[PDB]
RNA sequence: UUAAUUCCGAUAACGAACGAGACUCUGGCAUGCUAACUAGUUACGCGACCCCGGUCGGCGUAACUUCUUAGAGGGACAAGUGGCGUUCAGCCACCCGAGAUUGAGCAAUAACAGGUCUGUGAUGCCCUUAGAUGUCCGGGGCUGCACGCGCGCUACACUGACUGGCUCAGCGUGUGCCUACCCUACGCCGGCAGGCGCGGGUAACCCGUUGAACCCCAUUCGUGAUGGGGAUCGGGGAUUGCAAUUAUUCCCCAUGAACGAGGAAUUCCCAGUAAGUGCGGGUCAUAAGCUUGCGUUGAUUAAGUCCCUGCCCUUUGUACACA
């Protein structure tokens, strides 16, 4: 059919990421890779928690392209995390009907908020006369 | 002494002793304080409440 | 010597130079009418469960 | 599945807590079912926010302290899951219950402070925080100069912890204070 | 040496102070107590 | 089919190193025995075969992001130049060895020079690649 | 410590004692009458204003205001 | 009552301002407006490869602001519910909501026998005034050493030591005024050090799409003042300035001590906080164990008080008097 394209950014901190959704078969791919050879292996059940709750059924036709730039590593997950999320809930709200988006989003809603929103957490800036923000050096006595 | 004691429901002994100070011995002892003008015209004593 | 159970139902204050140890009021929930006053350390709230040893110590009026 | 979460290998399910005290403050059941303890931060704003977040997250982030372990989340997250794995082979029962019975037997109700010392009782949640603080310090004490490794400390420390022969570091010190606080009161 | 205010902007600036709030005067007016038409055009 | 980018680099690196040395015909000196890597290292290398896993790892280097040079290969290949008492720092990698890196690669025929620089990849290296990353699934499946 | 302030103060009681009809219980119907017949510089004092004019209606609807 | 002389209230007090509050810059979000060939997105077509379809930071041009950049405004206010309190000022818990406390600057009156003549062609007085306390060259000294402290850096390991593989940032900076001094890209010579000519930029172009450290994965070690530590020392090879030894600086080999988690005493801080660990700017013929910002990972405890060390008012004898 027609091309349904939803493009959906995921901001949590430095390391951003671009969802674009799609209509078709149902293969997730980041930069044209799957998720099974993410370093560190530790965090691969991460990725899949909204994977496992929703099912099988509903990733059948959604198909997703994410680019990503910037921060670290973990933070890039989270960002893929959120941004994969949020591009799914925009694309059963658009399009499909709003009865199924809102029985899809009382799961997400009752299992984490970071899947759905941000937190403003940032760096904050280091202080001068100081090691780092909240901490001063070494008064000399004597 | 409640619970280790020959005898049931022993009436307690109290203290009585009368204290007398001088004018410096009661500051040392801090129990009189300097009030204002008005104030030392009142020769009532601090209220007994508890 | 049983040990016996407690119940936080309101606190009150709190005692100490410091400020460390809370004046709460303490409830039992073995015999739920009577009730002591004991001191108790730490970040108490109303509801938990508080285990005592023995229900024989009572902490005074600061 | 959303029915069932396997954390790693463990359901949420054959975990008993027989303290009705310490499962208020524990809340690790029913709300923070996970496959993975990793999260970002923000537990500590209200008083009582510490007592939200889980064990497993909370024996995660006290392993690292003194310096040089700063920044070994991901270390310490596959420490505790070969940890599990060390506990099981050995016990045979849930590791989750064994932990569950360690922290109902490693909780010091009372203790002396210099206000005359004065013997009191402490909070449930202290009591869960000491006996976390506790048992970390004692798999650091141990793992000093020797070939045992952190996961194999820490099983060793929490088997002795369910068995209560005074041999673990949180057991031992827990009837040292009470001893004490008995002593002084 | 201060500047005053001034609504001109010309001994001073045209901006007003962050404390001071313009309120203007209200109008008078009298409520009508009887329904009235006015028709034109 | 399959691509590299779908195939796992822990192994791909070493069943490269493999066809590397089965091929065996990519000039290997007798000082990569006593040569140290960089400065900032601190001893030799352990295995001794540690030309041609740098040789595979410049192939998919110059397969995935092409056009680079001696900057971009010292680059990939630093970390902390620990000089002792002084805090440290970081350092760069050796430019003759990623050289002569460059020089058995483009004696072996998989590559071509490219305008400005760089040396890109051959379509009939293309075909290579695809068919080891074929060989690194049908190995793993 | 969010005290409302004596500009705040010696503003609203004239702004409520002059256009005492033109007033309502809802935030969003006062908050754009006092951009009418105010001047207020900042968004952070025309809200504390308008959040104070709301906390004195609440006290009229609940009783006389000796003020 | 609060960080506040911030407000209710008592009223011989009423009416004002200064400090704070208030005000500016930055951050958290507005798929609603305008814009982008020195920022892009989605596709069309070509080329390469696998067996009808996928891959390409390989190329040419059709729509758009979903990413970036930034002119204009918004929202967040204790507004809604439940409790405490004169039921006043206000305070606390909760639903919904990007946020129910981002940080900084400006900072009232009054004073120090506080510092600065060694920043000043800001300056009073004294001295020098030709064999000059002025100006210039070659060295020395500023580093020096029985002793005591101040500010900093790295280890005392198995959580670790060695070797590869794998994967990310934003501050910045830069073609000359006398003046030579700028960033480096790429193919080579060599183990490193360093060297030869060569193209781009007056900068969202060039370095650069900043493959930075920790990290994760795969090999070697195993309780030994040890493979940790390189304090100590010798030989050779290069760059910088006219000129380096008491080592300007860099590279290779060899030497392998103190140090077994630290006594009395003491400093800093309370959420992206301490801490581990890097990178830019200034100091720069040679120039980071200094200082400031920019990043990545990421905890324990606490939501109270004047017991301890200070500072700020009070009642009052006044051995405290251009004080
Ligand atoms: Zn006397």
């Amino acid at each position: 059919g027609p091309l349904q394209s939803v493009q959906v950014f995921g901001r949590k901190k430095t390391a951003t990421a671009v969802a674009h959704c799609k209509r078709g078969n149902g293969l997730i791919k980041v930069n044209g890779r799957p998720l099974e050879m993410i370093e560190p292996r530790t965090l691969q059940y991460k990725l899949l928690e909204p994977v496992l709750l929703l099912g099988k059924e509903r990733f059948a036709g959604v198909d997703i392209r994410v680019r990503v730039k910037g921060g670290g590593h973990v933070a890039q997950i989270y960002a893929i995390r959120q941004s994969i999320s949020k591009a799914l809930v925009a694309y059963y709200q658009k399009y499909v009907d709003e009865a199924s988006k809102k029985e899809i989003k009382d799961i997400l809603i009752q299992y984490d908020r970071t899947l759905l929103v941000a937190d403003p957490r940032r760096c904050e800036s280091k202080k001068f006369g100081g090691p780092g923000a909240r901490a001063r050096y070494q008064k000399s006595y004597r | 002494i409640s619970e280790a004691s020959v005898f049931d429901a022993y009436v307690l002994p109290k203290l009585y002793v009368k204290l007398h100070y001088c004018v410096s011995c009661a500051i040392h002892s801090k129990v009189v304080r300097n009030r204002s003008r008005e104030a030392r015209k009142d020769r009532t004593p601090p209220p007994r409440f508890r | 010597q049983p040990i016996k159970l407690a119940r936080v139902t309101k606190v009150l204050g709190r005692t100490g130079s410091q400020g460390q140890c809370t004046q709460v009021r303490v409830e039992f929930m073995d015999d739920t009418s009577r009730s002591i006053i004991r001191n108790v350390k730490g970040p108490v709230r109303e509801g938990d469960v508080l285990t005592l040893l023995e229900s024989e110590r009572e902490a005074r009026r600061l | 599945t959303p029915d069932i979460k396997l954390f790693g290998k463990w359901s949420t399910d054959d975990v008993q807590i027989n303290d009705i005290s310490l499962q208020d403050y524990i809340a690790v059941k029913e709300k923070y079912a996970k496959y993975l303890p990793h999260s970002a931060g923000r537990y500590a704003a209200k008083r009582f926010r510490k007592a939200q977040c889980p064990i497993v997250e909370r024996l995660t982030n006290s392993m690292m302290m003194h310096g040089r372990n700063n920044g070994k989340k991901l270390m310490t997250v596959r420490i505790v899951k070969h940890a599990f794995e060390i506990i099981h082979l050995l016990t045979g029962e849930n590791p989750l219950q064994v932990l569950v019975n360690a922290i109902i037997n490693s909780g010091p109700r009372e203790d002396s402070t210099r206000i005359r010392r004065q013997a009191v009782d402490v909070s449930p949640l202290r009591r869960v925080n000491q006996a976390i603080w506790l048992l970390c310090t004692g798999a650091r004490e141990a793992a000093f100069r020797n070939i045992k490794t952190i996961a194999e400390c820490l099983a060793d420390e929490l088997i002795n912890a369910a068995k209560g022969s005074s041999n673990s570091y949180a057991i031992k010190k827990k009837d040292e204070l009470e001893r004490v606080a008995k002593s002084n009161r | 040496i201060m500047l005053p205010w001034d609504p001109s902007g010309k001994i001073g600036p045209k901006k007003p102070l962050p404390d001071h709030v313009s309120i203007v005067e209200p109008k008078d007016e009298i409520l009508p107590t009887t329904p009235i038409s006015e028709q034109k055009g | 089919g399959v691509t590299v980018k779908d195939v796992n680099q822990q192994e791909f690196v070493r069943a490269l190193a493999a066809f590397l040395k089965k091929s065996g015909k990519l000039k290997v000196p007798e000082w990569v025995d006593t040569v140290k890597l960089a400065k900032h290292k601190e001893l030799a290398p352990y295995d001794e075969n540690w030309f041609y896993t740098r040789a595979a790892s410049t192939a998919r280097h110059l397969y995935l992001r092409g056009g680079a040079g001696v900057g971009s290969m010292t680059k990939i290949y630093g970390g902390r130049q620990r000089n002792g008492v002084m805090p440290s720092h970081f350092s760069r990698g050796s430019k003759s060895v990623a050289r002569r890196v460059l020089q058995a690669l483009e004696g072996l025929k998989m590559v071509e020079k490219d305008q400005d620089w760089g040396r890109k990849l051959t379509p009939q290296g293309q075909r290579d690649l695809d068919r080891i990353a074929g060989q690194v699934a049908a190995a793993k499946k | 410590g969010r005290v409302r302030t004596k500009t705040v103060k010696k503003a609203a009681r004239v702004i409520i004692e002059k256009y005492y009809t033109r007033l309502g219980n809802d935030f969003h119907t006062n908050k754009r009458v006092c951009e009418e017949i105010a001047i207020i510089p900042s968004k952070k004092l025309r809200n504390k204003i308008a959040g104070y004019v709301t906390h004195l209606m609440k006290r009229i609807q609940r009783g006389p205001v000796r003020g």
